[PDB]
Protein backbone atom coordinates (compact mmCIF):
# COMPACT_ATOMS: atom_id res chain seq x y z
CA UNK A 1 0.00 0.00 0.00
CA UNK A 2 2.81 2.43 0.77
CA UNK A 3 4.68 1.59 -3.13
CA UNK A 4 2.36 3.11 -6.35
CA UNK A 5 2.72 2.67 -9.56
CA UNK A 6 4.08 5.47 -11.91
CA UNK A 7 1.98 4.46 -14.97
CA UNK A 8 -1.32 3.46 -16.37
CA UNK A 9 -0.58 -0.41 -17.36
CA UNK A 10 -3.72 -1.78 -19.26
CA UNK A 11 -4.28 -5.48 -18.81
CA UNK A 12 -7.49 -5.34 -21.05
CA UNK A 13 -9.44 -2.81 -22.61
CA UNK A 14 -12.04 -3.33 -19.86
CA UNK A 15 -9.20 -3.28 -17.04
CA UNK A 16 -6.36 -1.30 -16.44
CA UNK A 17 -4.52 0.02 -13.41
CA UNK A 18 -4.27 3.52 -13.01
CA UNK A 19 -1.34 5.40 -12.46
CA UNK A 20 -0.62 6.04 -8.59
CA UNK A 21 -3.11 3.34 -7.22
CA UNK A 22 -1.11 0.83 -4.89
CA UNK A 23 1.34 -2.03 -6.16
CA UNK A 24 -0.97 -4.90 -4.55
CA UNK A 25 -3.48 -4.19 -6.43
CA UNK A 26 -1.03 -4.94 -9.60
CA UNK A 27 -0.32 -7.69 -7.42
CA UNK A 28 -4.00 -8.47 -7.15
CA UNK A 29 -4.44 -8.75 -10.94
CA UNK A 30 -1.94 -11.34 -11.05
CA UNK A 31 -3.39 -13.17 -8.05
CA UNK A 32 -7.29 -13.24 -9.15
CA UNK A 33 -6.53 -13.51 -12.69
CA UNK A 34 -4.04 -15.70 -13.82
CA UNK A 35 -4.03 -15.07 -17.22
CA UNK A 36 -2.22 -11.74 -16.75
CA UNK A 37 -0.12 -13.31 -13.81
CA UNK A 38 2.94 -12.98 -15.64
CA UNK A 39 2.39 -9.79 -17.19
CA UNK A 40 1.73 -8.53 -13.10
CA UNK A 41 5.26 -9.93 -12.07
CA UNK A 42 7.23 -8.33 -14.27
CA UNK A 43 5.36 -5.08 -13.96
CA UNK A 44 6.39 -5.26 -10.12
CA UNK A 45 9.86 -5.92 -10.93
CA UNK A 46 9.95 -2.75 -13.17
CA UNK A 47 8.62 -1.10 -10.36
CA UNK A 48 10.97 -2.14 -7.42
CA UNK A 49 13.72 -1.88 -9.77
CA UNK A 50 12.82 1.68 -10.59
CA UNK A 51 11.26 3.10 -6.98
CA UNK A 52 14.58 1.64 -5.00
CA UNK A 53 16.51 3.80 -7.04
CA UNK A 54 14.25 6.95 -6.03
CA UNK A 55 15.46 5.89 -2.36
CA UNK A 56 11.99 5.04 -1.26
CA UNK A 57 13.28 1.68 0.53
CA UNK A 58 16.05 -1.17 -0.57
CA UNK A 59 15.48 -3.79 -2.02
CA UNK A 60 16.80 -7.43 -2.07
CA UNK A 61 17.09 -9.55 -4.63
CA UNK A 62 17.49 -13.31 -3.38
CA UNK A 63 17.29 -15.76 -6.20
CA UNK A 64 18.19 -19.49 -5.40
CA UNK A 65 19.22 -21.75 -8.39
CA UNK A 66 20.44 -18.64 -10.49
CA UNK A 67 22.15 -20.43 -12.79
CA UNK A 68 18.51 -21.66 -14.26
CA UNK A 69 18.60 -17.90 -16.19
CA UNK A 70 21.44 -18.54 -18.77
CA UNK A 71 21.14 -22.43 -18.83
CA UNK A 72 18.34 -24.41 -21.46
CA UNK A 73 15.38 -25.15 -20.96
CA UNK A 74 13.22 -28.86 -21.20
CA UNK A 75 10.20 -26.77 -22.29
CA UNK A 76 8.86 -27.92 -25.72
CA UNK A 77 6.71 -25.89 -28.38
CA UNK A 78 3.65 -27.84 -30.11
CA UNK A 79 6.26 -28.77 -33.14
CA UNK A 80 8.62 -30.61 -30.38
CA UNK A 81 11.42 -27.47 -31.10
CA UNK A 82 13.38 -26.09 -27.96
CA UNK A 83 12.51 -23.07 -26.17
CA UNK A 84 15.48 -20.78 -24.82
CA UNK A 85 15.45 -19.62 -21.59
CA UNK A 86 15.11 -15.89 -23.09
CA UNK A 87 11.92 -16.91 -24.61
CA UNK A 88 10.30 -16.37 -21.35
CA UNK A 89 8.71 -13.46 -19.70
CA UNK A 90 9.30 -14.98 -16.29
CA UNK A 91 13.24 -15.60 -17.23
CA UNK A 92 13.53 -12.46 -19.23
CA UNK A 93 12.37 -9.83 -16.58
CA UNK A 94 14.13 -11.70 -13.68
CA UNK A 95 17.58 -11.04 -15.77
CA UNK A 96 16.82 -7.25 -15.59
CA UNK A 97 17.04 -7.66 -11.80
CA UNK A 98 20.49 -9.19 -11.79
CA UNK A 99 22.27 -6.17 -14.11
CA UNK A 100 23.77 -3.58 -11.86
CA UNK A 101 22.23 -0.85 -13.38
CA UNK A 102 20.28 0.49 -10.24
CA UNK A 103 21.09 1.10 -6.83
CA UNK A 104 19.69 1.13 -3.23
CA UNK A 105 19.73 -2.80 -2.65
CA UNK A 106 21.96 -5.48 -3.25
CA UNK A 107 21.55 -8.78 -5.22
CA UNK A 108 22.72 -12.25 -3.58
CA UNK A 109 21.86 -15.10 -5.07
CA UNK A 110 23.27 -18.92 -4.89
CA UNK A 111 24.13 -21.95 -7.13
CA UNK A 112 22.87 -25.08 -7.49
CA UNK A 113 23.36 -28.15 -9.70
CA UNK A 114 20.33 -30.18 -7.86
CA UNK A 115 17.51 -29.44 -10.14
CA UNK A 116 19.92 -28.13 -12.62
CA UNK A 117 19.59 -28.87 -16.36
CA UNK A 118 21.89 -30.07 -18.47
CA UNK A 119 24.92 -30.46 -16.13
CA UNK A 120 26.94 -33.17 -14.62
CA UNK A 121 26.50 -33.97 -10.96
CA UNK A 122 29.81 -33.07 -9.66
CA UNK A 123 29.86 -29.29 -11.08
CA UNK A 124 29.87 -26.53 -8.33
CA UNK A 125 31.94 -24.38 -9.62
CA UNK A 126 30.46 -20.86 -10.67
CA UNK A 127 31.87 -20.73 -14.54
CA UNK A 128 30.99 -24.29 -14.81
CA UNK A 129 27.14 -24.15 -13.70
CA UNK A 130 26.69 -20.51 -15.04
CA UNK A 131 27.96 -21.25 -18.46
CA UNK A 132 29.69 -18.12 -20.56
CA UNK A 133 26.37 -16.13 -20.93
CA UNK A 134 25.78 -16.47 -17.46
CA UNK A 135 29.42 -15.34 -16.05
CA UNK A 136 29.59 -12.47 -18.57
CA UNK A 137 26.03 -11.57 -17.15
CA UNK A 138 27.03 -11.95 -13.43
CA UNK A 139 30.49 -10.13 -13.92
CA UNK A 140 31.51 -8.50 -12.39
CA UNK A 141 30.29 -10.36 -8.82
CA UNK A 142 31.68 -11.45 -5.44
CA UNK A 143 31.93 -15.19 -5.32
CA UNK A 144 31.00 -16.65 -1.60
CA UNK A 145 32.36 -20.39 -0.90
CA UNK A 146 30.35 -21.99 1.09
CA UNK A 147 31.83 -25.73 2.40
CA UNK A 148 31.59 -28.61 4.45
CA UNK A 149 31.06 -28.67 8.54
CA UNK A 150 34.11 -27.74 10.40
CA UNK A 151 34.84 -29.61 13.61
CA UNK A 152 33.13 -27.14 15.92
CA UNK A 153 30.10 -26.85 13.44
CA UNK A 154 29.96 -30.27 13.06
CA UNK A 155 29.59 -31.16 17.24
CA UNK A 156 27.14 -28.15 17.76
CA UNK A 157 24.75 -29.91 14.68
CA UNK A 158 25.06 -33.61 16.31
CA UNK A 159 24.60 -31.87 20.19
CA UNK A 160 21.36 -29.51 18.70
CA UNK A 161 19.90 -33.59 17.12
CA UNK A 162 21.04 -34.66 20.56
CA UNK A 163 18.93 -31.98 22.79
CA UNK A 164 15.98 -32.51 19.73
CA UNK A 165 16.12 -36.50 21.17
CA UNK A 166 16.60 -37.14 17.51
CA UNK A 167 19.31 -39.51 17.61
CA UNK A 168 17.53 -42.74 19.35
CA UNK A 169 20.07 -45.11 18.43
CA UNK A 170 21.47 -45.40 21.78
CA UNK A 171 25.55 -45.62 20.55
CA UNK A 172 24.73 -42.44 18.66
CA UNK A 173 25.26 -40.15 21.90
CA UNK A 174 28.79 -41.95 22.00
CA UNK A 175 31.91 -41.01 20.68
CA UNK A 176 32.58 -44.05 18.20
CA UNK A 177 29.11 -43.04 16.73
CA UNK A 178 30.47 -39.77 16.14
CA UNK A 179 33.16 -40.91 14.65
CA UNK A 180 31.46 -43.12 12.24
CA UNK A 181 28.76 -40.32 11.40
CA UNK A 182 31.68 -37.85 10.64
CA UNK A 183 34.11 -40.24 8.38
CA UNK A 184 30.05 -41.53 6.77
CA UNK A 185 29.06 -37.88 5.86
CA UNK A 186 32.91 -36.18 5.76
CA UNK A 187 31.05 -33.75 7.47
CA UNK A 188 28.92 -32.90 4.60
CA UNK A 189 25.53 -30.93 6.72
CA UNK A 190 23.22 -32.87 4.06
CA UNK A 191 25.05 -36.36 4.42
CA UNK A 192 24.62 -35.83 7.96
CA UNK A 193 21.24 -34.88 8.15
CA UNK A 194 20.14 -37.33 5.76
CA UNK A 195 22.07 -40.27 7.89
CA UNK A 196 20.88 -38.67 11.37
CA UNK A 197 17.17 -38.95 10.01
CA UNK A 198 16.84 -42.81 10.46
CA UNK A 199 19.18 -43.51 13.35
CA UNK B 1 52.91 -86.11 16.42
CA UNK B 2 55.90 -88.23 14.68
CA UNK B 3 53.00 -90.07 12.50
CA UNK B 4 53.01 -93.96 12.05
CA UNK B 5 54.32 -94.59 8.91
CA UNK B 6 57.53 -92.26 9.20
CA UNK B 7 57.89 -93.38 12.52
CA UNK B 8 58.53 -97.06 10.15
CA UNK B 9 60.95 -95.27 8.04
CA UNK B 10 62.61 -93.80 11.40
CA UNK B 11 63.07 -97.68 12.81
CA UNK B 12 63.29 -99.09 9.41
CA UNK B 13 60.69 -101.79 10.96
CA UNK B 14 57.01 -102.13 10.25
CA UNK B 15 54.96 -101.60 13.21
CA UNK B 16 50.99 -101.73 13.89
CA UNK B 17 49.01 -98.87 15.32
CA UNK B 18 47.91 -100.04 19.32
CA UNK B 19 52.22 -100.33 19.50
CA UNK B 20 52.38 -96.85 17.88
CA UNK B 21 49.98 -95.29 20.58
CA UNK B 22 51.37 -97.28 23.14
CA UNK B 23 54.83 -95.26 22.06
CA UNK B 24 52.82 -92.54 21.74
CA UNK B 25 51.65 -92.97 25.42
CA UNK B 26 55.20 -93.65 26.57
CA UNK B 27 56.21 -89.95 24.97
CA UNK B 28 53.53 -88.32 26.61
CA UNK B 29 54.22 -89.79 29.44
CA UNK B 30 57.67 -88.52 29.40
CA UNK B 31 56.43 -84.81 28.66
CA UNK B 32 54.33 -84.78 32.00
CA UNK B 33 57.10 -85.79 33.95
CA UNK B 34 59.38 -82.92 34.71
CA UNK B 35 61.82 -84.04 31.32
CA UNK B 36 65.46 -82.62 31.93
CA UNK B 37 67.36 -81.33 28.62
CA UNK B 38 68.34 -85.32 27.45
CA UNK B 39 64.68 -85.82 27.64
CA UNK B 40 62.82 -83.28 25.94
CA UNK B 41 65.70 -83.12 22.46
CA UNK B 42 64.96 -86.93 22.94
CA UNK B 43 61.14 -86.13 22.76
CA UNK B 44 62.13 -83.62 19.92
CA UNK B 45 63.49 -86.53 17.76
CA UNK B 46 59.49 -87.70 17.48
CA UNK B 47 58.18 -84.28 16.94
CA UNK B 48 57.75 -82.73 13.40
CA UNK B 49 57.07 -79.02 12.55
CA UNK B 50 53.56 -78.28 11.63
CA UNK B 51 54.64 -75.35 9.06
CA UNK B 52 51.26 -73.86 8.21
CA UNK B 53 51.39 -71.11 9.72
CA UNK B 54 48.87 -68.49 7.69
CA UNK B 55 49.65 -65.55 9.68
CA UNK B 56 52.27 -64.93 6.79
CA UNK B 57 50.37 -61.55 5.90
CA UNK B 58 53.18 -59.60 3.96
CA UNK B 59 53.89 -56.49 5.36
CA UNK B 60 54.52 -53.73 3.01
CA UNK B 61 57.89 -51.89 3.84
CA UNK B 62 57.24 -48.06 4.76
CA UNK B 63 58.37 -45.67 2.52
CA UNK B 64 59.09 -41.89 2.44
CA UNK B 65 57.66 -39.34 0.42
CA UNK B 66 59.82 -36.16 -0.80
CA UNK B 67 58.52 -33.94 1.64
CA UNK B 68 59.86 -36.74 4.78
CA UNK B 69 56.16 -38.10 5.41
CA UNK B 70 55.66 -42.30 6.05
CA UNK B 71 53.40 -44.19 3.16
CA UNK B 72 53.08 -47.24 2.87
CA UNK B 73 51.51 -48.36 -0.95
CA UNK B 74 49.47 -51.52 -1.50
CA UNK B 75 46.54 -52.92 -4.43
CA UNK B 76 43.57 -55.00 -4.47
CA UNK B 77 41.25 -56.56 -6.93
CA UNK B 78 37.68 -57.42 -6.94
CA UNK B 79 35.99 -58.71 -10.10
CA UNK B 80 37.51 -56.44 -12.73
CA UNK B 81 38.07 -53.68 -10.50
CA UNK B 82 41.68 -53.21 -9.55
CA UNK B 83 42.38 -50.56 -7.13
CA UNK B 84 46.17 -48.98 -5.66
CA UNK B 85 46.29 -47.11 -2.12
CA UNK B 86 48.72 -45.50 -0.20
CA UNK B 87 48.51 -44.84 3.40
CA UNK B 88 49.91 -42.22 5.32
CA UNK B 89 51.52 -42.92 8.78
CA UNK B 90 49.61 -39.33 9.63
CA UNK B 91 46.53 -37.86 8.45
CA UNK B 92 43.07 -36.71 9.29
CA UNK B 93 40.98 -39.06 7.84
CA UNK B 94 40.72 -37.77 4.15
CA UNK B 95 40.40 -40.61 1.17
CA UNK B 96 40.94 -38.87 -2.31
CA UNK B 97 40.13 -41.86 -4.97
CA UNK B 98 41.01 -40.82 -8.19
CA UNK B 99 41.82 -37.31 -6.84
CA UNK B 100 38.13 -36.72 -5.92
CA UNK B 101 37.01 -37.01 -2.18
CA UNK B 102 35.28 -40.05 -1.41
CA UNK B 103 31.85 -38.80 0.01
CA UNK B 104 31.94 -37.46 -4.30
CA UNK B 105 33.69 -40.15 -5.78
CA UNK B 106 31.06 -43.25 -3.89
CA UNK B 107 27.41 -41.46 -3.37
CA UNK B 108 26.51 -44.60 -2.54
CA UNK B 109 26.76 -45.23 1.28
CA UNK B 110 27.27 -49.15 1.37
CA UNK B 111 30.44 -48.32 -0.36
CA UNK B 112 31.20 -45.73 2.85
CA UNK B 113 31.23 -48.17 5.11
CA UNK B 114 33.36 -50.61 2.96
CA UNK B 115 35.43 -47.90 3.30
CA UNK B 116 35.38 -47.49 6.68
CA UNK B 117 35.14 -50.90 7.43
CA UNK B 118 39.32 -51.43 7.69
CA UNK B 119 39.46 -48.30 9.50
CA UNK B 120 36.90 -48.63 12.16
CA UNK B 121 38.25 -52.12 12.67
CA UNK B 122 41.63 -50.59 14.45
CA UNK B 123 39.83 -48.24 16.17
CA UNK B 124 41.91 -45.50 13.68
CA UNK B 125 39.22 -43.63 12.12
CA UNK B 126 40.60 -40.01 11.18
CA UNK B 127 44.26 -40.47 11.52
CA UNK B 128 46.00 -41.87 8.71
CA UNK B 129 45.52 -40.11 5.09
CA UNK B 130 44.55 -42.39 1.80
CA UNK B 131 45.36 -41.30 -1.89
CA UNK B 132 43.81 -44.14 -4.01
CA UNK B 133 43.45 -44.79 -7.91
CA UNK B 134 40.98 -47.82 -9.09
CA UNK B 135 39.95 -48.55 -12.00
CA UNK B 136 37.54 -50.93 -13.83
CA UNK B 137 34.72 -52.44 -12.54
CA UNK B 138 31.90 -51.15 -11.05
CA UNK B 139 30.90 -49.27 -8.31
CA UNK B 140 30.88 -52.27 -5.35
CA UNK B 141 33.78 -53.63 -7.08
CA UNK B 142 35.44 -50.67 -6.89
CA UNK B 143 34.58 -49.94 -3.17
CA UNK B 144 35.77 -53.77 -2.14
CA UNK B 145 39.44 -53.56 -4.24
CA UNK B 146 39.75 -49.91 -2.07
CA UNK B 147 38.88 -51.75 0.84
CA UNK B 148 41.18 -54.71 0.20
CA UNK B 149 44.14 -52.04 -0.71
CA UNK B 150 43.42 -50.30 2.31
CA UNK B 151 43.39 -52.92 4.79
CA UNK B 152 46.96 -54.17 3.04
CA UNK B 153 48.35 -50.50 3.35
CA UNK B 154 47.19 -50.50 6.92
CA UNK B 155 48.83 -53.47 7.60
CA UNK B 156 52.26 -51.53 8.19
CA UNK B 157 51.07 -49.03 10.76
CA UNK B 158 49.42 -51.57 13.14
CA UNK B 159 50.64 -54.05 15.35
CA UNK B 160 50.95 -57.74 14.27
CA UNK B 161 48.04 -58.68 16.59
CA UNK B 162 46.42 -56.37 14.58
CA UNK B 163 47.17 -57.72 11.63
CA UNK B 164 45.92 -61.26 13.07
CA UNK B 165 42.48 -59.70 14.00
CA UNK B 166 42.07 -58.16 10.56
CA UNK B 167 42.88 -61.65 8.73
CA UNK B 168 40.46 -63.24 10.76
CA UNK B 169 37.74 -60.58 10.12
CA UNK B 170 38.72 -61.23 6.28
CA UNK B 171 39.99 -57.61 5.85
CA UNK B 172 42.95 -59.20 4.30
CA UNK B 173 42.00 -62.05 1.47
CA UNK B 174 41.24 -61.35 -2.03
CA UNK B 175 37.76 -62.41 -2.92
CA UNK B 176 37.82 -65.04 -5.70
CA UNK B 177 34.23 -64.82 -6.91
CA UNK B 178 34.03 -63.72 -10.50
CA UNK B 179 31.77 -64.35 -13.13
CA UNK B 180 31.24 -68.00 -14.31
CA UNK B 181 31.16 -68.87 -17.93
N1 LIG C 1 -0.60 -6.65 -19.25
C1 LIG C 1 0.45 -5.63 -19.26
N2 LIG C 1 1.82 -5.98 -18.92
C2 LIG C 1 2.73 -5.00 -18.95
C3 LIG C 1 2.47 -3.71 -19.27
N3 LIG C 1 3.67 -3.06 -19.17
C4 LIG C 1 4.71 -3.79 -18.81
N4 LIG C 1 4.13 -5.00 -18.67
C5 LIG C 1 4.85 -6.18 -18.27
O1 LIG C 1 5.85 -5.83 -17.27
C6 LIG C 1 7.17 -6.06 -17.82
C7 LIG C 1 8.02 -4.83 -17.67
O2 LIG C 1 9.22 -5.00 -18.43
P1 LIG C 1 9.67 -3.81 -19.54
O3 LIG C 1 10.31 -2.66 -18.87
O4 LIG C 1 8.49 -3.18 -20.14
O5 LIG C 1 10.66 -4.47 -20.71
P2 LIG C 1 10.16 -4.85 -22.24
O6 LIG C 1 9.27 -6.00 -22.31
O7 LIG C 1 11.25 -5.17 -23.16
O8 LIG C 1 9.42 -3.78 -22.91
C8 LIG C 1 6.99 -6.36 -19.29
O9 LIG C 1 7.87 -7.45 -19.69
C9 LIG C 1 5.60 -6.76 -19.45
O10 LIG C 1 5.50 -8.18 -19.44
C10 LIG C 1 1.19 -3.22 -19.63
O11 LIG C 1 1.00 -1.86 -19.96
N5 LIG C 1 0.10 -4.15 -19.64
Amino acid sequence: NQIKVQEKYVWNKRESTEKGSPLGEVVEQGITRVRNATDAVGIVLKELKRQSSLGMFHLLVAVDGINALWGRTTLKREDKSPIAPEELALVHNLRKMMKNDWHGGAIVSALSQTGSLFKPRKAYLPQELLGKEGFDALDPFIPILVSNYNPKEFESCIQYYLENNWLQHEKAPTEEGKKELLFLSNANPSLLERHCAYL
Amino acid sequence: WLIKEELEEMLVEKLSDLDYMQFIRLLEKLLTSQCGAAEEEFVQRFRRSVTLESKKQLIEPVQYDEQGMAFSKSEGKRKTAKAEAIVYKHGSGRIKVNGIDYQLYFPITQDREQLMFPFHFVDRLGKHDVTCTVSGGGRSAQAGAIRLAMAKALCSFVTEDEVEWMRQAGLLTTDPRVRER
